Protein backbone atom coordinates (compact mmCIF):
# COMPACT_ATOMS: atom_id res chain seq x y z
CA UNK A 1 0.00 0.00 0.00
CA UNK A 2 1.40 3.41 -1.11
CA UNK A 3 0.27 6.48 -0.03
CA UNK A 4 -2.19 9.16 -2.75
CA UNK A 5 -1.46 12.06 -2.88
CA UNK A 6 -4.03 15.01 -2.61
CA UNK A 7 -6.00 16.34 -5.47
CA UNK A 8 -4.44 19.73 -6.86
CA UNK A 9 -6.55 22.54 -7.43
CA UNK A 10 -6.55 23.48 -11.02
CA UNK A 11 -7.07 27.00 -12.48
CA UNK A 12 -7.56 27.72 -16.06
CA UNK A 13 -6.43 30.67 -17.74
CA UNK A 14 -5.97 31.42 -21.87
CA UNK A 15 -3.04 28.54 -22.82
CA UNK A 16 -2.22 28.04 -19.30
CA UNK A 17 -2.87 25.54 -16.84
CA UNK A 18 -2.03 26.29 -12.80
CA UNK A 19 -1.91 23.68 -10.43
CA UNK A 20 -2.18 24.68 -6.74
CA UNK A 21 -0.16 21.38 -5.16
CA UNK A 22 -0.22 20.85 -1.05
CA UNK A 23 1.57 17.35 -0.74
CA UNK A 24 2.53 16.47 2.85
CA UNK A 25 5.37 13.99 1.67
CA UNK A 26 7.97 14.74 -1.14
CA UNK A 27 6.10 13.69 -4.38
CA UNK A 28 6.97 13.56 -7.95
CA UNK A 29 4.89 15.83 -10.97
CA UNK A 30 5.98 14.88 -14.37
CA UNK A 31 4.40 16.56 -17.22
CA UNK A 32 4.82 16.16 -21.13
CA UNK A 33 3.42 17.61 -24.35
CA UNK A 34 1.58 14.98 -26.64
CA UNK A 35 3.12 17.14 -29.76
CA UNK A 36 6.32 16.45 -31.95
CA UNK A 37 8.31 17.55 -28.69
CA UNK A 38 7.43 16.50 -25.87
CA UNK A 39 9.42 18.97 -23.59
CA UNK A 40 9.70 17.16 -20.48
CA UNK A 41 9.72 18.18 -16.72
CA UNK A 42 10.41 16.45 -13.41
CA UNK A 43 10.66 18.17 -9.59
CA UNK A 44 9.65 16.47 -6.81
CA UNK A 45 7.23 18.55 -4.71
CA UNK A 46 7.94 19.26 -0.92
CA UNK A 47 6.24 22.29 0.12
CA UNK A 48 2.92 23.20 -1.16
CA UNK A 49 3.81 25.67 -4.42
CA UNK A 50 1.60 26.82 -7.30
CA UNK A 51 3.03 25.61 -11.04
CA UNK A 52 2.04 27.43 -14.00
CA UNK A 53 2.06 25.14 -17.24
CA UNK A 54 1.93 25.82 -21.10
CA UNK A 55 -0.83 24.15 -23.02
CA UNK A 56 -1.06 24.32 -26.43
CA UNK A 57 -3.60 22.74 -29.07
CA UNK A 58 -1.71 19.67 -29.25
CA UNK A 59 -2.00 18.69 -25.92
CA UNK A 60 -0.47 18.41 -22.25
CA UNK A 61 -0.04 15.52 -19.87
CA UNK A 62 0.22 15.59 -16.36
CA UNK A 63 1.26 12.98 -13.67
CA UNK A 64 1.08 14.08 -9.81
CA UNK A 65 1.67 11.53 -7.27
CA UNK A 66 0.28 8.20 -7.23
CA UNK A 67 -2.69 9.09 -9.36
CA UNK A 68 -3.00 8.20 -12.89
CA UNK A 69 -2.43 10.64 -15.47
CA UNK A 70 -4.74 12.99 -16.67
CA UNK A 71 -4.75 15.02 -20.36
CA UNK A 72 -5.87 18.47 -21.34
CA UNK A 73 -5.85 19.99 -24.24
CA UNK A 74 -6.47 24.10 -24.76
CA UNK A 75 -9.22 25.89 -26.86
CA UNK A 76 -8.97 28.82 -29.49
CA UNK A 77 -10.73 31.20 -27.07
CA UNK A 78 -8.66 34.53 -27.55
CA UNK A 79 -9.20 37.87 -25.77
CA UNK A 80 -10.07 40.16 -28.60
CA UNK A 81 -12.32 40.30 -31.70
CA UNK A 82 -11.78 40.13 -35.20
CA UNK A 83 -14.51 42.10 -36.27
CA UNK A 84 -14.34 45.64 -35.68
CA UNK A 85 -11.95 48.31 -36.06
CA UNK A 86 -8.27 47.89 -36.57
CA UNK A 87 -7.41 48.05 -33.07
CA UNK A 88 -9.54 45.38 -32.58
CA UNK A 89 -8.41 43.22 -35.14
CA UNK A 90 -4.54 43.32 -34.41
CA UNK A 91 -4.98 42.76 -30.47
CA UNK A 92 -6.94 39.41 -31.56
CA UNK A 93 -4.48 37.99 -34.07
CA UNK A 94 -1.79 38.55 -31.39
CA UNK A 95 -2.97 36.87 -28.62
CA UNK A 96 -3.61 33.77 -30.97
CA UNK A 97 -0.66 33.83 -33.41
CA UNK A 98 2.05 35.67 -31.18
CA UNK A 99 4.77 35.94 -33.52
CA UNK A 100 2.95 35.36 -36.90
CA UNK A 101 1.52 38.93 -37.25
CA UNK A 102 4.48 40.44 -35.46
CA UNK A 103 6.68 39.52 -38.94
CA UNK A 104 2.96 39.93 -40.92
CA UNK A 105 2.37 43.43 -40.29
CA UNK B 1 -16.73 -2.25 -55.39
CA UNK B 2 -13.30 -0.61 -54.29
CA UNK B 3 -12.95 2.42 -52.18
CA UNK B 4 -9.63 3.74 -51.66
CA UNK B 5 -8.34 7.26 -49.65
CA UNK B 6 -6.19 8.13 -47.04
CA UNK B 7 -7.16 8.59 -43.04
CA UNK B 8 -5.52 10.11 -40.43
CA UNK B 9 -3.44 8.47 -37.70
CA UNK B 10 -5.84 9.64 -34.41
CA UNK B 11 -7.23 6.94 -32.76
CA UNK B 12 -10.65 8.24 -31.29
CA UNK B 13 -11.57 9.84 -34.36
CA UNK B 14 -13.90 7.80 -36.86
CA UNK B 15 -13.07 8.51 -40.45
CA UNK B 16 -16.49 8.72 -42.35
CA UNK B 17 -16.74 8.21 -46.04
CA UNK B 18 -19.36 7.69 -48.47
CA UNK B 19 -18.53 5.52 -51.58
CA UNK B 20 -20.40 5.91 -54.58
CA UNK B 21 -21.01 3.61 -56.82
CA UNK B 22 -22.97 5.35 -60.10
CA UNK B 23 -26.47 3.64 -60.45
CA UNK B 24 -26.83 2.66 -56.76
CA UNK B 25 -27.62 4.16 -53.42
CA UNK B 26 -24.11 5.66 -51.72
CA UNK B 27 -23.20 3.51 -48.68
CA UNK B 28 -22.21 5.35 -45.86
CA UNK B 29 -18.68 3.81 -44.71
CA UNK B 30 -17.24 4.28 -41.09
CA UNK B 31 -13.27 3.46 -40.45
CA UNK B 32 -12.48 3.61 -36.51
CA UNK B 33 -9.02 2.64 -35.38
CA UNK B 34 -8.83 1.23 -31.93
CA UNK B 35 -4.82 0.49 -31.36
CA UNK B 36 -1.75 1.46 -33.22
CA UNK B 37 1.24 -0.59 -31.74
CA UNK B 38 4.74 -0.53 -32.94
CA UNK B 39 6.55 -3.59 -32.17
CA UNK B 40 10.32 -3.93 -32.74
CA UNK B 41 12.24 -7.35 -32.84
CA UNK B 42 14.32 -7.40 -29.98
CA UNK B 43 16.96 -9.67 -28.63
CA UNK B 44 17.91 -10.25 -25.37
CA UNK B 45 21.98 -10.08 -24.44
CA UNK B 46 22.34 -10.03 -21.02
CA UNK B 47 20.45 -9.52 -17.58
CA UNK B 48 22.25 -7.73 -14.46
CA UNK B 49 21.67 -7.55 -11.07
CA UNK B 50 23.03 -6.72 -7.23
CA UNK B 51 25.96 -8.98 -6.34
CA UNK B 52 26.60 -10.94 -3.92
CA UNK B 53 30.36 -11.98 -2.64
CA UNK B 54 30.27 -15.11 -0.54
CA UNK B 55 33.96 -15.95 1.84
CA UNK B 56 34.67 -19.52 2.47
CA UNK B 57 36.23 -20.44 5.32
CA UNK B 58 39.72 -19.32 5.89
CA UNK B 59 42.49 -22.26 6.09
CA UNK B 60 44.34 -22.02 9.70
CA UNK B 61 47.42 -24.02 8.57
CA UNK B 62 49.48 -21.89 11.01
CA UNK B 63 53.50 -23.89 11.35
CA UNK B 64 54.50 -23.36 7.90
CA UNK B 65 52.74 -21.59 4.45
CA UNK B 66 50.29 -22.67 2.00
CA UNK B 67 49.30 -21.69 -1.44
CA UNK B 68 46.71 -21.75 -3.82
CA UNK B 69 45.52 -22.80 -7.41
CA UNK B 70 43.69 -20.20 -9.55
CA UNK B 71 40.19 -21.63 -9.12
CA UNK B 72 37.50 -20.64 -12.31
CA UNK B 73 35.30 -18.62 -10.52
CA UNK B 74 34.24 -14.60 -11.33
CA UNK B 75 36.44 -12.11 -9.78
CA UNK B 76 38.01 -14.95 -7.41
CA UNK B 77 40.53 -13.88 -5.14
CA UNK B 78 43.20 -15.39 -3.45
CA UNK B 79 46.50 -14.06 -0.34
CA UNK B 80 48.69 -15.31 1.96
CA UNK B 81 49.38 -13.50 5.19
CA UNK B 82 52.34 -14.54 7.16
CA UNK B 83 52.27 -14.19 11.24
CA UNK B 84 49.25 -13.19 12.32
CA UNK B 85 48.88 -15.47 15.65
CA UNK B 86 44.81 -15.69 15.62
CA UNK B 87 42.98 -15.81 19.23
CA UNK B 88 39.81 -18.36 19.06
CA UNK B 89 37.51 -18.95 21.86
CA UNK B 90 39.37 -21.16 24.55
CA UNK B 91 42.51 -19.80 24.34
CA UNK B 92 45.20 -19.32 21.64
CA UNK B 93 44.71 -21.22 17.60
CA UNK B 94 48.28 -22.81 17.63
CA UNK B 95 51.29 -22.57 19.61
CA UNK B 96 53.24 -21.07 16.75
CA UNK B 97 54.58 -17.93 17.65
CA UNK B 98 55.46 -15.00 14.73
CA UNK B 99 55.03 -17.34 11.63
CA UNK B 100 51.53 -18.27 10.60
CA UNK B 101 49.31 -18.81 7.78
CA UNK B 102 46.25 -17.37 6.78
CA UNK B 103 44.48 -18.09 3.15
CA UNK B 104 40.92 -15.97 3.35
CA UNK B 105 39.88 -16.67 -0.78
CA UNK B 106 37.02 -14.63 -1.82
CA UNK B 107 34.21 -15.15 -4.69
CA UNK B 108 31.41 -13.25 -6.31
CA UNK B 109 28.19 -14.53 -7.04
CA UNK B 110 24.93 -13.05 -7.92
CA UNK B 111 22.38 -12.47 -5.37
CA UNK B 112 18.82 -14.05 -4.52
CA UNK B 113 16.93 -11.08 -5.66
CA UNK B 114 18.25 -11.70 -8.96
CA UNK B 115 15.20 -13.65 -10.01
CA UNK B 116 12.49 -11.40 -8.86
CA UNK B 117 14.14 -7.81 -9.70
CA UNK B 118 16.80 -7.46 -12.84
CA UNK B 119 17.44 -5.25 -15.62
CA UNK B 120 17.59 -7.07 -19.25
CA UNK B 121 19.83 -5.26 -22.09
CA UNK B 122 17.94 -5.58 -25.71
CA UNK B 123 19.10 -4.43 -29.29
CA UNK B 124 15.82 -3.46 -31.33
CA UNK B 125 15.48 -3.45 -35.12
CA UNK B 126 12.44 -2.15 -36.91
CA UNK B 127 10.22 -4.75 -37.13
CA UNK B 128 5.90 -4.85 -37.31
CA UNK B 129 3.17 -2.67 -37.12
CA UNK B 130 -0.01 -3.36 -36.77
CA UNK B 131 -3.57 -2.13 -35.29
CA UNK B 132 -7.09 -3.15 -34.55
CA UNK B 133 -9.60 -1.32 -36.67
CA UNK B 134 -13.35 -1.05 -35.74
CA UNK B 135 -15.64 -0.83 -39.06
CA UNK B 136 -19.03 -0.70 -40.26
CA UNK B 137 -21.01 0.32 -43.74
CA UNK B 138 -24.73 0.89 -44.43
CA UNK B 139 -26.77 -2.01 -41.94
CA UNK B 140 -24.03 -4.16 -40.89
CA UNK B 141 -23.13 -3.54 -37.03
CA UNK B 142 -19.80 -2.85 -35.80
CA UNK B 143 -17.38 -5.70 -36.49
CA UNK B 144 -13.61 -5.51 -35.63
CA UNK B 145 -10.35 -7.31 -36.26
CA UNK B 146 -6.76 -6.75 -36.44
CA UNK B 147 -4.76 -5.87 -39.18
CA UNK B 148 -1.35 -5.50 -40.47
CA UNK B 149 0.34 -1.81 -40.99
CA UNK B 150 1.31 -2.50 -44.48
CA UNK B 151 0.17 -2.34 -48.00
CA UNK B 152 0.15 -6.19 -48.97
CA UNK B 153 -1.84 -8.15 -46.51
CA UNK B 154 -5.53 -7.67 -46.68
CA UNK B 155 -7.94 -8.92 -43.74
CA UNK B 156 -11.51 -10.14 -43.91
CA UNK B 157 -13.52 -7.85 -41.49
CA UNK B 158 -17.10 -9.23 -41.70
CA UNK B 159 -17.50 -9.38 -45.79
CA UNK B 160 -15.07 -6.52 -46.44
CA UNK B 161 -11.41 -6.80 -47.25
CA UNK B 162 -9.88 -3.96 -46.05
CA UNK B 163 -5.41 -3.58 -47.22
CA UNK B 164 -4.33 -0.96 -44.71
CA UNK B 165 -1.51 1.17 -45.92
CA UNK B 166 2.19 1.84 -44.55
CA UNK B 167 2.72 4.42 -42.08
CA UNK B 168 4.05 7.83 -44.01
CA UNK B 169 6.79 8.02 -41.28
CA UNK B 170 9.46 5.49 -40.21
CA UNK B 171 9.65 7.23 -36.80
CA UNK B 172 9.91 4.25 -33.60
CA UNK B 173 10.54 6.07 -30.02
CA UNK B 174 12.81 3.47 -29.20
CA UNK B 175 17.11 3.79 -29.87
CA UNK B 176 18.87 0.63 -31.07
CA UNK B 177 19.46 -0.40 -26.96
CA UNK B 178 17.28 -0.56 -24.51
CA UNK B 179 16.79 -1.08 -21.10
CA UNK B 180 13.87 -3.08 -19.39
CA UNK B 181 13.52 -3.07 -15.74
CA UNK B 182 10.14 -3.79 -14.19
CA UNK B 183 7.15 -2.06 -15.78
CA UNK B 184 9.10 0.60 -17.64
CA UNK B 185 11.73 0.93 -20.50
CA UNK B 186 14.71 3.45 -20.73
CA UNK B 187 17.13 4.45 -23.72
CA UNK B 188 20.71 3.65 -21.99
CA UNK B 189 23.55 2.36 -23.98
CA UNK B 190 25.67 -1.09 -22.85
CA UNK B 191 29.01 -2.18 -22.71
CA UNK B 192 28.15 -4.92 -24.78
CA UNK B 193 28.92 -8.47 -21.96
CA UNK B 194 32.91 -8.05 -22.90
CA UNK B 195 33.81 -4.96 -20.56
CA UNK B 196 32.32 -3.55 -17.23
CA UNK B 197 33.57 -0.51 -15.36
CA UNK B 198 32.77 -1.74 -12.02
CA UNK B 199 30.78 1.15 -11.08
CA UNK B 200 28.14 2.12 -13.60
CA UNK B 201 25.90 -0.86 -15.20
CA UNK B 202 28.04 -3.75 -16.13
CA UNK B 203 29.21 -5.01 -13.10
CA UNK B 204 27.10 -8.00 -13.47
CA UNK B 205 26.64 -9.43 -16.37
CA UNK B 206 25.13 -13.18 -16.82
CA UNK B 207 23.37 -14.14 -20.34
CA UNK B 208 20.25 -15.71 -18.68
CA UNK B 209 19.05 -15.64 -15.52
CA UNK B 210 19.61 -19.69 -14.79
CA UNK B 211 22.63 -19.16 -16.48
CA UNK B 212 25.76 -20.50 -15.13
CA UNK B 213 28.54 -18.20 -17.38
CA UNK B 214 29.40 -14.91 -14.81
CA UNK B 215 31.04 -11.94 -15.52
CA UNK B 216 31.83 -9.84 -12.56
CA UNK B 217 34.67 -7.27 -12.21
CA UNK B 218 33.60 -5.45 -9.36
CA UNK B 219 37.14 -4.72 -7.94
CA UNK B 220 37.59 -7.02 -5.34
CA UNK B 221 40.47 -6.68 -3.01
CA UNK B 222 41.33 -8.65 0.13
CA UNK B 223 42.56 -7.25 3.18
CA UNK B 224 44.70 -8.26 6.25
CA UNK B 225 42.76 -9.61 9.37
CA UNK B 226 43.88 -7.76 12.65
CA UNK B 227 44.79 -8.38 16.51
CA UNK B 228 44.85 -12.10 16.29
CA UNK B 229 40.98 -12.99 14.97
CA UNK B 230 39.98 -15.28 12.46
CA UNK B 231 37.90 -13.07 9.80
CA UNK B 232 38.40 -12.28 6.32
CA UNK B 233 37.73 -8.52 5.35
CA UNK B 234 37.63 -7.56 2.36
CA UNK B 235 37.20 -4.05 0.06
CA UNK B 236 34.86 -3.48 -2.92
CA UNK B 237 33.49 -1.03 -4.95
CA UNK B 238 29.16 -0.79 -4.23
CA UNK B 239 26.92 -2.12 -7.26
CA UNK B 240 26.24 -0.40 -9.93
CA UNK B 241 22.91 -1.64 -10.95
CA UNK B 242 21.84 -0.12 -7.20
CA UNK B 243 23.56 2.91 -8.51
CA UNK B 244 21.97 2.99 -11.71
CA UNK B 245 18.35 2.74 -9.65
CA UNK B 246 18.82 5.67 -8.19
CA UNK B 247 20.04 7.71 -11.27
CA UNK B 248 18.01 6.86 -13.70
CA UNK B 249 16.51 9.30 -15.53
CA UNK B 250 12.91 9.54 -16.82
CA UNK B 251 11.55 6.38 -18.41
CA UNK B 252 10.77 5.98 -22.18
CA UNK B 253 7.28 6.16 -21.13
CA UNK B 254 7.06 9.54 -19.48
CA UNK B 255 9.02 11.38 -22.05
CA UNK B 256 8.13 9.80 -25.50
CA UNK B 257 7.04 12.27 -28.19
CA UNK B 258 3.44 12.08 -29.96
CA UNK B 259 2.08 10.90 -26.90
CA UNK B 260 2.79 7.01 -27.16
CA UNK B 261 2.44 4.85 -23.95
CA UNK B 262 5.07 2.30 -23.69
CA UNK B 263 3.63 -1.64 -22.69
CA UNK B 264 5.93 -4.46 -22.15
CA UNK B 265 5.18 -8.13 -23.29
CA UNK B 266 5.96 -8.02 -26.84
CA UNK B 267 7.47 -4.72 -26.23
CA UNK B 268 4.82 -2.57 -27.71
CA UNK B 269 5.26 1.35 -28.31
CA UNK B 270 0.91 1.92 -28.19
CA UNK B 271 -1.25 4.51 -29.78
CA UNK B 272 1.37 7.09 -31.10
CA UNK B 273 -0.32 10.09 -33.29
CA UNK B 274 2.33 10.34 -36.36
CA UNK B 275 1.90 10.59 -39.87
CA UNK B 276 -1.06 9.50 -42.13
CA UNK B 277 -2.64 5.91 -43.52
CA UNK B 278 -3.99 4.86 -46.49
CA UNK B 279 -6.22 2.34 -46.79
CA UNK B 280 -8.17 0.65 -49.36
CA UNK B 281 -11.61 -1.62 -49.08
CA UNK B 282 -13.15 -3.82 -50.98
CA UNK B 283 -16.99 -3.43 -50.28
CA UNK B 284 -19.31 -6.69 -51.35
CA UNK B 285 -21.74 -6.01 -54.42
CA UNK B 286 -24.47 -7.34 -52.04
CA UNK B 287 -24.53 -4.17 -50.33
CA UNK B 288 -25.43 -1.54 -53.10
CA UNK B 289 -29.20 -1.48 -53.46
CA UNK B 290 -30.52 0.34 -56.81
CA UNK B 291 -31.27 3.72 -56.86
CA UNK B 292 -35.34 3.36 -57.69
CA UNK B 293 -35.95 1.53 -54.20
CA UNK B 294 -34.35 4.92 -52.29
CA UNK B 295 -35.11 8.97 -51.78
CA UNK B 296 -33.88 11.33 -54.06
CA UNK B 297 -33.52 14.60 -53.09
CA UNK B 298 -33.85 18.22 -54.51
CA UNK B 299 -34.42 21.97 -53.91
CA UNK B 300 -32.36 21.94 -50.95
CA UNK B 301 -31.78 25.23 -49.14
CA UNK B 302 -29.10 24.97 -46.22
CA UNK B 303 -29.18 27.83 -42.91
CA UNK B 304 -26.79 27.11 -39.95
CA UNK B 305 -28.85 28.43 -37.14
CA UNK B 306 -25.97 28.87 -34.84
CA UNK B 307 -22.32 28.01 -34.90
CA UNK B 308 -19.08 27.26 -32.19
CA UNK B 309 -15.91 27.85 -32.84
CA UNK B 310 -15.17 25.13 -29.91
CA UNK B 311 -14.08 21.35 -30.87
CA UNK B 312 -17.00 19.86 -29.03
CA UNK B 313 -20.35 19.42 -31.47
CA UNK B 314 -21.75 22.89 -31.02
CA UNK B 315 -22.86 23.46 -34.49
CA UNK B 316 -26.10 23.55 -35.62
CA UNK B 317 -28.00 23.55 -39.42
CA UNK B 318 -31.78 22.41 -40.47
CA UNK B 319 -31.95 22.24 -44.24
CA UNK B 320 -34.80 21.75 -46.48
CA UNK B 321 -35.62 18.93 -49.22
CA UNK B 322 -38.57 17.71 -51.24
CA UNK B 323 -37.95 14.24 -51.54
CA UNK B 324 -39.38 11.45 -54.07
CA UNK B 325 -40.22 9.32 -51.73
CA UNK B 326 -39.73 8.78 -47.83
CA UNK B 327 -37.18 6.31 -46.49
CA UNK B 328 -33.40 6.42 -45.00
CA UNK B 329 -29.98 8.34 -47.04
CA UNK B 330 -27.14 9.11 -45.42
CA UNK B 331 -25.27 12.80 -45.33
CA UNK B 332 -21.80 13.28 -45.79
CA UNK B 333 -19.81 16.80 -45.78
CA UNK B 334 -16.80 15.52 -48.10
CA UNK B 335 -14.48 19.26 -47.37
CA UNK B 336 -12.16 19.16 -44.60
CA UNK B 337 -14.10 22.50 -42.85
CA UNK B 338 -16.49 20.73 -40.86
CA UNK B 339 -17.31 17.10 -39.99
CA UNK B 340 -20.89 15.74 -39.33
CA UNK B 341 -22.52 13.81 -36.25
CA UNK B 342 -25.01 12.16 -37.53
CA UNK B 343 -24.86 9.25 -40.39
CA UNK B 344 -28.03 8.67 -41.85
CA UNK B 345 -31.69 10.65 -41.80
CA UNK B 346 -35.51 10.24 -42.14
CA UNK B 347 -37.06 11.63 -44.93
CA UNK B 348 -40.39 12.21 -45.85
CA UNK B 349 -42.29 14.09 -48.95
CA UNK B 350 -41.41 18.12 -48.27
CA UNK B 351 -40.08 18.25 -45.00
CA UNK B 352 -37.00 19.12 -43.55
CA UNK B 353 -34.33 18.00 -40.65
CA UNK B 354 -31.44 18.80 -38.65
CA UNK B 355 -27.80 18.11 -38.08
CA UNK B 356 -25.18 18.71 -35.96
CA UNK B 357 -21.45 19.56 -37.23
CA UNK B 358 -17.93 20.61 -35.73
CA UNK B 359 -16.12 23.51 -37.91
CA UNK B 360 -12.91 25.16 -36.52
CA UNK B 361 -13.36 28.51 -39.38
CA UNK B 362 -15.01 31.41 -38.51
CA UNK B 363 -16.93 31.52 -41.74
CA UNK B 364 -17.73 27.70 -42.75
CA UNK B 365 -18.02 27.71 -46.74
CA UNK B 366 -18.64 23.70 -46.61
CA UNK B 367 -21.22 22.14 -48.71
CA UNK B 368 -22.65 18.54 -47.91
CA UNK B 369 -24.19 15.82 -49.84
CA UNK B 370 -27.79 14.47 -48.91
CA UNK B 371 -29.13 11.20 -51.26
CA UNK B 372 -26.65 11.95 -53.82
CA UNK B 373 -27.53 15.83 -54.64
CA UNK B 374 -25.46 18.57 -52.77
CA UNK B 375 -26.23 21.58 -51.18
CA UNK B 376 -23.78 25.04 -49.89
CA UNK B 377 -23.77 25.86 -46.41
CA UNK B 378 -22.59 29.18 -44.59
CA UNK B 379 -22.03 30.88 -41.86
CA UNK B 380 -20.65 33.18 -38.98
CA UNK B 381 -19.54 31.62 -35.91
CA UNK B 382 -18.40 32.55 -32.47
CA UNK B 383 -15.24 31.68 -30.23
CA UNK B 384 -15.86 29.95 -26.96
CA UNK B 385 -15.38 30.93 -23.28
CA UNK B 386 -14.14 27.85 -22.42
CA UNK B 387 -10.28 27.74 -21.47
CA UNK B 388 -9.03 24.11 -21.48
CA UNK B 389 -10.58 20.65 -22.11
CA UNK B 390 -10.14 17.04 -21.84
CA UNK B 391 -11.12 16.06 -25.34
CA UNK B 392 -9.09 15.96 -28.63
CA UNK B 393 -10.30 18.28 -31.24
CA UNK B 394 -12.85 16.84 -34.12
CA UNK B 395 -12.18 18.95 -36.60
CA UNK B 396 -8.48 19.66 -38.24
CA UNK B 397 -7.42 23.19 -38.42
CA UNK B 398 -6.81 24.80 -41.36
CA UNK B 399 -4.30 28.20 -42.62
CA UNK B 400 -7.26 30.03 -43.37
CA UNK B 401 -9.55 29.11 -40.81
CA UNK B 402 -8.90 32.01 -38.52
CA UNK B 403 -9.25 34.83 -41.31
CA UNK B 404 -12.59 36.75 -41.03
CA UNK B 405 -14.66 38.90 -43.06
CA UNK B 406 -13.39 42.29 -41.93
CA UNK B 407 -9.37 40.46 -41.95
CA UNK B 408 -9.80 39.98 -45.44
CA UNK B 409 -11.39 43.70 -46.21
CA UNK B 410 -8.40 44.75 -44.61
CA UNK B 411 -6.06 42.70 -47.04
CA UNK B 412 -7.90 43.61 -50.43
CA UNK B 413 -7.51 47.09 -49.56
CA UNK B 414 -3.62 46.79 -49.06
CA UNK B 415 -3.36 44.68 -51.27
CA UNK B 416 -5.66 46.61 -54.06
CA UNK B 417 -4.77 49.81 -53.53
CA UNK B 418 -0.73 49.38 -53.60
CA UNK B 419 -1.20 47.70 -57.07
CA UNK B 420 -3.52 50.31 -57.90
CA UNK B 421 -0.78 53.00 -57.18
CA UNK B 422 2.12 50.99 -58.45
CA UNK B 423 -0.11 50.74 -61.92
CA UNK B 424 -0.91 54.30 -61.98
CA UNK B 425 2.63 55.53 -62.14
CA UNK B 426 3.48 52.90 -65.01
CA UNK B 427 0.38 54.21 -66.90
CA UNK B 428 1.18 58.08 -66.41
CA UNK B 429 5.09 56.93 -67.82
CA UNK B 430 3.68 55.29 -71.07
CA UNK B 431 1.15 58.17 -71.26
CA UNK B 432 4.36 61.18 -71.26
CA UNK B 433 6.48 58.80 -73.68
CA UNK B 434 3.62 58.88 -76.45
CA UNK B 435 3.09 62.99 -75.95
CA UNK B 436 6.75 63.36 -76.49
CA UNK B 437 7.03 61.10 -79.80
CA UNK B 438 4.10 63.35 -81.15
CA UNK B 439 6.17 66.40 -80.72
CA UNK B 440 8.62 65.47 -83.09
CA UNK B 441 6.46 63.28 -86.06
Amino acid sequence: IATLAPEPLVEHKHRTLILHLHPDHPTLLTTRSLGSDANPTRQWIERPTTVNFTVTGEGLEYTWGNHPPKRVWAQESGEGNPHGWPHEVVVYYYNRYPLTTIIGL
Amino acid sequence: YEHTAVMPNKVGIPYKALVERPGYAPVHLQIQLVNTRIIPSTNLEYITCKYKTKVPSPVVKCCGATQCTSKPHPDYQCQVFSGVYPFMWGGAYCFCDTENTQMSEAYVERSEECSIDHAKAYKVHTGTVQAMVNITYGSVSWRSADVYVNGETPAKIGDAKLIIGPLSSAWSPFDNKVVVYGHEVYNYDFPEYGTGKAGSFGDLQSRTSTSNDLYANTNLKLQRPQAGIVHTPFTQVPSGFERWKKDKGAPLNDVAPFGCSIALEPLRAENCAVGSIPISIDIPDAAFTRISETPTVSDLECKITECTYAFDFGGIATVAYKSSKAGNCPIHSPSGVAVIKENDVTLAESGSFTFHFSTANIHPAFKLQVCTSAVTCKGDCKPPKDHIVDYPAQHTESFTSAISATAWSWIKVLVGGTSAFIVLGLIATAVVALVLFFHRH
